[PDB]
């Protein structure tokens, strides 16, 4: 639901069983990838900062 | 008689003895005034779920979402009409063959279809929020009020129509059966026209995937019952359309001789 | 206090069948026995001839320490209500006017096994209705370790021991015994059983509602085909 | 005739000579009144277990636990009935295929089944405590009172039904044999119905683990004895069902021509 692959109200998730549906999922996965990629960047930034503090 | 004209579920403000009770209770609460108090046991504070102010806010929350969902449907219809108008008025200086017109015309159909389904999805989310707000009112006394029955039928009708356009036919059956149990909604032929198609989808899926025969008969039985009822409410009994449907239904079902 | 009038409303129980009772609570109907001291069980609990209510609540000694299963003793407190006159001819308990109270009896029991300490307190109010202040008609019996024997009146030379009436108790500003007896124990004693009597009636009457809903609900199952 | 109407085992409260005897014993205890006395030799104090006051408290201790055990079963059934009602009365807005309905029903059954076994165990714990309390009443005269049998029959019967649902069939065999010795309890067909299944389980374990043939034949004999008794009690002799069991038993049992 948080990644946009599901509806946080209806609770239906993405489907590929139709060619027209599958083409619009490509954009959905592009957004979903950026959400996961962003969060790992936040987690990576926290680790790098804490690494300096542990060194200091 | 617009039950939604005032935009509320139940009006709120009599006995001198009752007004005496209200005086002493308000005095009691003033002694124990603690705005930061939070109850570890929620049972007593959950009694507010039965209050008229609680039901009032729930109705106005559901009413707020319903107007949003209808707006999406109606604003979309405006756009499609406007979109087609603009296309016809622009100059096509590079089109001298009939097949080019069909190609240009085909794109507009896809653009129109793309926006409609996007708009239908927005409305269904808006309608679905309104449904949950209506279902968290625990007082049957307030659920029988004509204001509640007006919006509850209005919400379901808009939800069903949006759902059918998204081709989610099997989900309309549980809602439609609750819809035709409110006031005189069972007398509406469109409510039985949708259930005629929705139950036919169920029968086809059971036939396609080869399910049990018991479920096959149930969906066929329900399909013919509401197909006939919709025909009667629109064309009247013993009418030429009614006679045709009975012949179709008689052929469709099993008769023991 | 007008709490005694509330105990008159509990005459609907005679024609109501008792099928739900609280935990460790006993309630049955009957007729007065010899001397009218207590209630005797009735073979038919739904007969109109019965005029006595018998309510009893029991617990265990040491239950505040979580040692109920240790069997440190026993205790029960029971109240028996006495009426006068026969009941209404109709068999419907829902409609029943309050009846006059012949006498209100309160019985207290406590027997501690480890200390061999048994206390039995018996209170009989023979004029529940008729006068707010009727201390001369409030018989109190106090037995401590089987002494004095049952039926022994309180002698003037030995006050407080045995059967006696509340009138002999002093209520001076130095020793407000009568004030404490009513303010602390007696008022709450009557109020406790009053809610319990209403609780039992409401529960059993609620039971009849469910059965009616059961038959209607089972009928709706015929609409699925 | 409700034996448990008063909620006690024996009535507790006449000869002039006995009245004189009680007077002097009360006088003797008065001189030697010492609440701090703890007897090094417990033998004399243990004579209190043979009194009527002791049995009254033990009977009400077992009665208290029986009500707790019965309440556990009754509250569980109400919860399951309410749980099924609530699930069918909510909206499955993301459910358009019949296999989703099958999956939804499966989850409900797993929840319902899990709650039952949790309730059976808690109810069983209460029943066993009642069993312990009744067995520490050491007066055979008090044990034979009609109040004792009425409670003991209900405690034994409820324990057997709870333990059988937990699939612990062998534990119920000794209790059922205790059960059928109380008044006319042997004239109940369900008691012999339970023994028929419980002894069948014992024979299977001997057969499965390849145990002694002596234990194999004993459980087979016990199974056929109580199987036929329940058939006679519920269906009577010279009935089509009764003649069926005789054919089945004779087929199963060893016959010496």
């Amino acid at each position: 639901a948080a990644l946009g692959l599901r509806n946080p109200t209806v609770l239906t998730f993405i489907s590929l069983s139709t060619a027209g549906k599958a083409n619009s999922v490509i954009g959905l996965c592009d957004d979903a990838l950026r959400v996961i990629s962003k969060q790992r960047a936040d987690l990576g930034a926290y680790y790098n900062r804490m690494e300096h503090a542990a060194k200091g | 008689v617009d039950e939604l004209l005032k935009g509320e579920l139940v009006p709120e403000n009599l006995t001198e003895d009752q007004k005496k009770k209200k005086k002493e209770i308000m005095e009691q609460e003033s002694l124990w005034k603690n705005p930061d108090f939070k109850g570890y046991n929620k049972t007593f504070q959950e009694l507010h779920q039965l209050s008229k102010t609680f039901a009032n806010n729930q109705f106005r929350l559901a009413l707020s979402n319903y107007q949003s969902g209808v707006n999406t449907i109606m604003k979309n219809r405006d756009w499609v009409e406007q979109y087609r108008k603009e296309e016809a008025e622009k100059k096509r200086l590079d089109e001298k063959w009939y097949w080019q017109k069909v190609d240009r015309k085909a794109r507009e159909e896809r653009v129109v279809y793309r926006e409609k389904m996007k708009a239908k999805q927005d409305a269904l989310n808006y309608f679905s929020k309104a449904i949950n707000h209506l279902d968290e009112i625990k007082n049957p006394d307030l659920r029988e009020r004509p204001e509640f029955k007006r919006l509850l039928s209005d919400v379901y009708r808009s939800w069903i129509m949006a759902e059918y356009d998204l081709q989610n036919l099997p989900q309309t059956i549980p809602i439609l059966e609750l819809y035709i149990e409110i006031d005189d909604n069972e007398k509406e032929y469109p409510a039985h026209k949708y259930l005629a198609s929705a139950y036919s989808f169920e029968e086809n899926m059971i036939k396609k995937t080869k399910g049990p025969d018991d479920m096959l008969f149930k969906y066929r039985y329900k399909k013919n019952v509401h197909l006939l009822r919709a025909t009667e409410l629109k064309y009247g009994k013993d009418s030429p359309e009614y006679k045709h449907i009975v012949n179709v239904i008689n052929r469709d079902e099993v008769i023991s001789v | 206090s007008e709490v005694n009038k509330r105990l008159r409303l509990h005459t609907v129980l005679f024609k109501m069948k008792v099928r739900t009772l609280p935990h460790k609570t006993v309630l049955y109907k009957g007729k007065p026995s010899a001397d009218g001291e207590r209630c005797e069980a009735a073979d038919k609990q739904e007969a109109q001839d019965n005029t006595c209510l018998h309510l009893e609540v029991f617990d265990f000694v040491g239950s505040e320490d979580g040692k109920s299963s240790k069997n440190l003793g026993a205790k029960f407190k029971k109240m028996e209500l006495f009426f006068e006159g026969s009941n209404n001819a109709d068999p419907d308990p829902r409609k029943e006017q309050p009846r006059n109270l012949t006498k209100i009896r309160t019985y207290i029991y406590q027997n501690n096994f480890l200390l061999e300490d048994k206390v039995i307190s018996v209170i009989a109010d023979v004029a529940p209705n008729g006068e707010p202040a009727h201390n001369d008609k409030i018989e109190l019996f106090y037995q401590h370790d089987d002494y004095p024997v049952w039926g022994t009146p309180e002698t003037p030379s030995e006050k407080g021991v045995g059967k006696y009436i509340l009138s002999n108790v002093e209520n001076t500003k130095s020793n407000p015994i009568r004030n404490n007896f009513k303010k602390q124990f007696y008022f709450k004693n009557l109020d406790y059983f009053d809610k319990l009597f209403t609780k039992i009636f409401d529960y059993n009457d609620r039971d009849s509602n469910k059965h009616y809903k059961k038959n209607v609900e089972a009928l709706k199952g015929s609409l699925k085909y």
